[PDB]
């Protein structure tokens, strides 16, 4: 069977450089075109660059051109990725991907799981987790809203969970937004009867694990 | 042609591109009959194969042989154009004169886009519409069953030795540019063609890198492989391949009896001169101008021993320009040049201490054959220059030219008439006529310059009554090198009808110098309108490109 | 450099139902074109590798078509499975591809207005020099609204994020987070805070708000 | 040709040389009459003198015109000979064919002198008289008044973008060698000959220091100046040159068709064939031994990808020589080719890993125009080598020769003809015609040798008919290229008619290898004698040169 | 007026080297092939070596191919000839000759005067005088012959006189022979009636300038 | 590399005579010769250019011929000037030039028998280790004479030098020196010396001797 297998990734500085690889097992990459093409986080895909090491050749798109720069071991059956003078706008998935134009066909088959460059300035840092206790003001019907924020914490990801996993229903984590200070902050909350307050535990456990910081942080009026 | 397997053992299949006859292999394996389907054409001479028009499915048509096998056809149509008839648009080998073929590529050494100072053709991208009209276009024109392209493949190369001379890019939107990327270049000589299934053509723009020279004959061949892919764990075979042939255009210089275009420059006689002529006068070192043709498109060139949008720079290169210089068309014992001939000058047989024009100008000028050099003596002068004692200008009648030389048998013989008739103290004859050492060092200049009127009327068909002799003296230095006695004459400034002509300060009757009135008694006959120039000695002078066209000649 | 645009930006269909994509190219492209659908946290997987025909191992389900420059994408009987983004991949003469913006396809059901909540900032954060007013829009549909900040009338601009949940598994709708961000001088400057909702669902603009100091 | 002044203002005089016509400048200086003296003769069209006999004094001969002016005649006799009719001894530019002209040179590329490892023309000296048989003689044949050269020089001088390309030495006592020394070579272009005056032949020997490459076209022109050197403070003058041009004689290859003449060399089979083809067999790698000629001698040279007296070594370069053979003489479209065509293998198109012969060996190859190179596709085979499917053979009948190409498919039809009769069994049969592996590795190399026999009876003007398809089944290694199943049947040794033909040990019925079977009824009918030689896989063959010149050809 | 001036000349050791110079005066040198031509003492002339500047040419015989190397200077009127591993046998008078070839003949118009190279293992050393003392065994008729020898010096040469010049009637000095020791040997001799034999002074003076050595020396029965 | 050979090795003649000198070249030069004279202490003089025709400032005293490969320079009226060494130079096409051997033109003369004298090794020489033993040919001619050494009738070889003195400005004779050269060792060995002389000039062989020790 096929398989492309993706390594590289990582955090580096603006500026700065990286190269990535993908091995190939179940094919022998002489005999096929190799793609990277790079998706930023919530945005579309975007070809980057190809060679076919058969040939020769390499191609490059207007937005890495004179930076970027594509080859290929047909000893190793692998294919490199070296990046140059990175960028913030640069942060994206970099999925690598066969083109068997030896079948007459311009769709790409088989991709890889993809591997994560992120360009940034920022530090490692633990977040910062400030209740949003439930009142008159967070109170609709029978219900009330209440959450824990999460903010300026880097890198991504960061795991919550209320009551360590007791608590799942009428739970919303969102996704992060990235601020302008190059730091991430997201919001996590909870619908609950009103009945309850001051009764049930709501306590939100905030896990970022580059920085090895876990929170317990009791949201109340 | 390509061999086609047909045996009882199994039913075989073949592909036939139209326009190829191939063979079938029938008497390897069983007096026989051919039963042929509708649009397949066999012949007996020896069994040939032909088809009509292309398939539009897999096994469209079937011969069957009795004698029994079956063999199923594929019909497909693959071809490239490149403009082989010459006229442009047209969609073997390449051959000279007006019966011959083969395609032309220009040298792409012009500066279009105007935000670099770069030449077009040392980067690999076209980054203006206005650089295509500079390349040379060919069509490749296919058209296969739907489906056709799953089991073959199309491969467009070069020879890896001529890499390095062409660079060919991808026509996104045809005639418009959008960024083009390259198909072919000094990176790699090949590459694939994901050409699909129906009725298709492509265009490619073809750009030459360099011009030629002694290792480079100026063809450069570009190929179509049709690979078949129907087994993807076995290498892939060959089954028909096509192919175009291009020469690079070479630089054409033009001679002084071509129309005037534009004046690079004392100034007011200049301008009284591009006025009279109707030329163009505007404001660098003395360079050749000439040109490269194609049938699409005619580009100056400037060939230095600087670039504009269509302002052409080559160099491949211590005599300077001139010692470089063009005769007008002739014909030499039945052989017609219709662009002239090349004139340089160096020494008579080489010695220790004698000067010649630099090997690696002497190979450029030859390697361009359309205009065949001709080697003349001048390291007898101070400089070397041919432009010393050699020049051309325009005439009405039978030649079209006349060949004008330095003569110092015309001066001795004006300076001695104007002495007969009592002269001999204008400014003096008398001292002139009496110097003994100044007459010797002139009979070995005109030694020097017969035996060039004998390489010019041998080499380029001329006759005594086309070449005018020019009073002119000479005097030698301290290094024994000939130097002009009084300013050069023979060295004028050529536009059409118009010559812009050193002024004399020899001895002067009746208010005119006796030079002066002999020039003018030798060229105003011709049509020709001479004006003198005071202090005459960074000029360079455009000329109109020949209206016969290179390609037509047979060297 | 051929450009294309790819629509409709979001589709939305039940179960059972037929949907459409389409993309225009600015200049023909001979049929080379592809398909891939992508669903959150995988890569893209390829359809359909050429105008029309199917990428063998897809089902039936799934057909591609031409006409001039315009591509269309025709998914027939939508299954569950099927509700992903899709992408319009544009290719040529030589391995250079160029790909559209995508678009979304999502579950249909009933306009659900949405519950509005605020929050002020906790005093843990105004300690820091920092304050975060939180406002809720908790489960509605369709997924586009709305959300204004008006701070004693004045209206903000450019320091108010947004983030979208992914469309419930269960009941198919949204929830939307819209946070404020004032360093702690900016907060005291003002006293009533507001937060503004306009959606399909509601009958009439739905506001909270509160009064710094008051609780 | 050379003007010669004429004038009243003082008597003037001139030197002519026997068999160029000069002209006298008489309108010039001043309707009138010509009284030319016994011996000269003066024709009018424009006046054209010439003279009938070389004079024994300054002066011998006058010219009187009247309208008076007087102009005095020395006659003399300069020629350089050197064998330009191509026979030997015979006492403008080079030309093709059996009505052209034009001298010839050897490379003086053998080792005459036993007492040096050198090549002879490494060195500036002639050591032996064995080594002016390798060596182009050229008689300066000249008669002059005895006091000519008093005022005279003769300088005789080669380009100097050649100089390194010939060597000149003096004939000191004709024939015989004397310890000659250099008048010409790559220390200096030029040099003076002391003259005497009277009737004298004096001999040159010419050598070439190199054979033709992409740098050197073949042509070297060797010219001897006449000088006015009457004034000893004036710069000599030139007033007569003469030269005669040779070519540089190209290294030609011999094909399987040419009878044999010796054998370096299993050794009982080979001396049994060299026995019965009449051959010297005697005791180095593979190496193409060819020749070059010229009318006065034919010289054996080696070519290598050492030396003896009339054994030549050249050199000029991964592909070894079983990449390199030569086509028996075909027509082609009309043309026709002596010599054969140059056969070597390479790339149906290149890639990033692909093989072909280095360029210097193609340039080599392709700068000697005598013999066209043919491109074949090879790069399939797992060594790349021509030799490895295509071979020739001699033949009575209609062409002279037979092309042998290897053939999967009578192979397979052998095999399938003995299962067919009941002998599968044999050592098996069964086991090759069920292998599916086997049949589609043989199908790829089907295609890539049919592919083959296009481009050979294409470019070689061949007929299906003249082409046997000999039994040889191919297999894949591990890295796709092709190698032998069984050994191989083609690549055998000619000498004549007997061939030394690898034996195989495929199926064996009634005593005999069905293979050898098959080989002998496809050989054998043409008078073709075969021996089947056990572990046949450092041997070289020397032929017979052409009966036909190459300098008859016209490339 | 034309002339020739040769220079470098000595003495060298076996093995060794040597330049010689000619600086030219009347004509310039690039118009004219120059020769060089060796007389070994007691020998006649043997041809050397030819350069000809106008066309670079360099010719040498036999006896100095490989050795000898000739060159010119045509910016400072001079020709040189430079010689390497000299022998005992190339002891010789080297001249320095134009050849005006340009006249139309071979023979050699202008010639310099001459510079001696010697080549020898030989120190500088003094001469040994010796008396030939007049007796019965040298006399005949009215006459008696004395002399004397000068033996074993290096390098020549010696001038011999005696009664510093007093007499030279009857006198007679031989030219000197070379030995197989590498010295010099020299007889100097004078016929006197023999009635003076014992009254007229018969004192040989021999001065040998390059070991500064002046020997008296009497010669009596 | 053609050779020649000049002669004779030795001419005599008066004041006023015609004498002649040859060389034979053996293979033809076509007439490329020349001729010169020399002095003692003297460079070369060229007389003749090439075959035949004189130098300008040459005396017509000299002329030169050539039949075939044989040269010749013919001297009329021979003048005192004259007497001296000449020789043939041969000459090619290129700079490269062969001399002949020389010839020595002498004065012609009445034989004159040679004065012979022996000398015994002095004292002072003895008592440094070695011996010469001097014989003296005086006042003879011709030039060519016989001289050996016989030490108790033992004849001796290499061990004997001799020179010879220019002619005579006086009376055109010559001096001979004849110098055996001993070890004192050698010269111990033997008792009677004798130096023999041969001549033109002698009716009769004349010997000196003498026994060492017995002054
Ligand atoms: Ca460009
Ligand atoms: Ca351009
Ligand atoms: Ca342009
Ligand atoms: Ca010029
Ligand atoms: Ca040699
Ligand atoms: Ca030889
Ligand atoms: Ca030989
Ligand atoms: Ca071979």
């Amino acid at each position: 069977e096929v398989q492309l297998v993706e390594s590289g990734g990582g955090l580096v500085q603006p500026g700065g450089s990286l190269r990535l690889s993908c091995a190939a097992s179940g094919f022998n990459v002489s005999y096929y075109s190799i793609h990277w093409v790079r998706q930023a986080p919530g945005k579309g895909l975007e070809w980057v660059a190809s060679i076919s090491p058969y040939y020769g050749s390499t191609y490059y798109a207007d937005s890495v051109k004179g930076r970027f720069t594509i080859s290929a071991d047909t000893s190793k059956n692998t294919a490199y990725l070296q990046m140059n003078s990175l960028r913030a706008e640069d942060t994206a998935v970099y999925y690598c991907a066969r083109h068997p134009y030896r079948k007459g066909y311009s769709g790409l088959d088989y991709w890889g799981q993809g591997t994560l460059v992120t360009v940034s300035s920022a530090s490692t840092k633990g977040p910062s987790v400030f209740p949003l206790a439930p009142s008159s003001k967070s109170t609709s019907g029978g219900t009330a809203a209440l959450g824990c924020l999460v903010k300026d914490y880097f890198p991504e990801p960061v795991t919550v969970s209320w009551n360590s996993g007791a608590l799942t229903s009428g739970v919303h984590t969102f996704p992060a937004v990235l601020q302008s200070s190059g730091l991430y902050s997201l919001s996590s909350v909870v619908t609950v009867p009103s009945s309850s307050l001051g009764t049930q535990t709501y306590i939100c456990n905030v896990n970022h694990k580059p920085s090895n910081t876990k929170v317990d942080k009791k949201v109340e009026p | 042609g390509t061999l086609i397997r047909v045996t009882p053992e199994q039913p075989t299949h073949a592909v036939c591109v139209l326009g190829t006859l191939t063979q079938l292999d029938i008497c390897s394996s069983a007096s026989f009959s051919i039963n042929a389907s509708p649009g397949v054409v066999v012949d007996i001479a020896e069994v040939t194969l032909t088809m009509k028009a292309a398939s539009g499915s897999t096994g469209d048509q079937k011969v069957q042989i009795s004698y029994k096998a079956l063999l199923y056809l594929t019909g497909v149509e693959i071809s490239l154009c490149a403009d082989i008839t010459r006229t442009g648009k047209v969609k073997r080998t390449w051959t000279w004169g007006p019966c011959g073929q083969g395609a032309i590529l220009l040298v792409n050494c012009d500066r279009d886009n105007l935000e670099s100072s770069a030449m077009d053709c040392e980067d690999d991208e076209v980054l203006d519409s206005e650089d295509l009209q500079d390349m040379s276009l060919m069509t490749l024109s296919t058209k296969t069953p739907k489906d056709f392209f799953t089991n073959h493949t199309l491969v467009l190369h070069v020879a890896r030795s001529e890499m390095d001379k062409v660079r060919v890019f991808q026509a996104t939107r045809g005639k418009l540019s959008s960024k083009c990327s390259v198909v072919l270049g000094p990176k790699w000589p090949s590459h694939y063609l994901m050409v699909p299934g129906g009725k298709h053509n492509m265009d490619f723009y073809v750009e030459a890198l360099a011009f030629p020279d002694t290792d480079f004959p100026g063809l450069i061949t570009l190929t179509i492989s049709l690979l078949d892919t129907s087994n993807l764990e076995l290498p892939e075979a060959v089954v028909f391949q096509d192919s175009v042939v291009f020469r690079v255009a070479p630089w054409i210089m033009t001679p002084n009896t071509q129309p005037p275009q534009e004046v690079y420059a004392f100034l007011k006689s200049v301008t009284t001169l591009a006025m009279k002529a109707k030329c163009k006068l505007t404001i660098q070192d003395e360079m050749e101008i000439g040109y490269i043709q194609a049938p699409h498109k005619t580009l100056p060139v400037v060939f230095d021993s600087v670039m504009g949008p269509d302002f052409g720079y080559v160099t491949r290169g211590l005599d300077s320009f001139g010692n470089l210089e063009v005769s007008p068309p002739v014909t030499v014992r039945g052989k017609e040049y219709p662009l002239g001939r090349i004139l340089f000058g160096d020494s008579c047989y080489p010695s220790n201490d004698s000067r010649q024009m630099h090997q690696a100008l002497q190979d450029f000028l030859s390697a361009q054959q359309v205009q065949a050099p001709v080697k003349l003596y001048s390291d007898w002068l101070s400089v070397g220059h041919v432009d010393e004692f050699l020049s051309f200008v325009p005439a009405p009648d039978r030649k079209g030219f006349r060949l004008l030389l330095a003569s110092p048998r015309s001066c001795y013989k004006l300076f001695q008439e104007q002495q007969n008739e009592g002269h001999g103290e204008a400014l003096k004859i008398k001292n002139i006529l009496s110097n003994k050492t100044l007459r010797e060092h002139n009979s070995f200049v005109e030694r020097c310059i017969d035996w060039n009127r004998e390489l010019l009327k041998r080499e380029l068909g001329l006759a005594e009554s086309d070449i005018i002799d020019i009073p002119q003296l000479f005097k030698l230095k301290e290094f024994s090198k000939a130097e002009a006695f009084f300013p050069n004459m023979v060295n004028m400034l050529v536009l059409g009808k118009h010559l812009g002509i050193p002024k004399p300060f020899g001895p002067v009757i009746n208010g005119r110098c006796c030079l002066e009135e002999k020039v003018c008694s030798l060229l105003e006959p011709l049509g020709l309108q001479c004006t003198f120039i005071n202090d005459f000695f960074g000029t360079n002078v455009r000329r109109k490109p020949f209206s016969f066209k290179w390609w037509n000649m047979v060297p | 450099d051929i450009q294309m645009t790819q629509s409709p930006s979001s589709l939305s269909a039940s179960v059972g139902d037929r949907v459409t994509i389409t993309c225009r190219a600015s200049q023909s492209v001979s049929s080379a074109v592809a398909w891939y659908q992508q669903k959150p946290g995988k890569a893209p997987k390829l359809l359909i590798y050429s105008a029309s025909s199917l990428y063998s191992g897809v089902p039936s389900r799934f057909s591609g078509s031409r006409s001039g420059t315009d591509f269309t994408l025709t998914i027939s009987s939508l299954q569950p499975e099927d509700f992903a983004t899709y992408y319009c991949q544009q290719s040529s003469y030589l391995p250079l591809f160029t790909f559209g913006q995508g678009t979304k396809v999502e579950i249909k059901r009933t306009v659900a207005a949405p519950s509005v909540f605020i929050f002020p900032p906790s005093d843990s954060q105004l300690k820091s020099g920092t304050a975060s007013v939180v406002c809720l829009l908790n489960n509605f549909y369709p997924r586009e609204a709305k959300v204004q900040w008006k701070v004693d009338n004045a209206l903000q601009s450019g320091n108010s994020q947004e983030s979208v949940t992914e469309q419930d598994s269960k009941d198919s709708t949204y929830s939307l987070s819209s946070t404020l961000t004032l360093s702690k001088a900016d907060y005291e400057k003002h006293k009533v805070y507001a937060c503004e909702v306009t959606h399909q669902g509601l009958s009439s603009p739905v506001t909270k708000s509160f009064n710094r100091g008051e609780c």
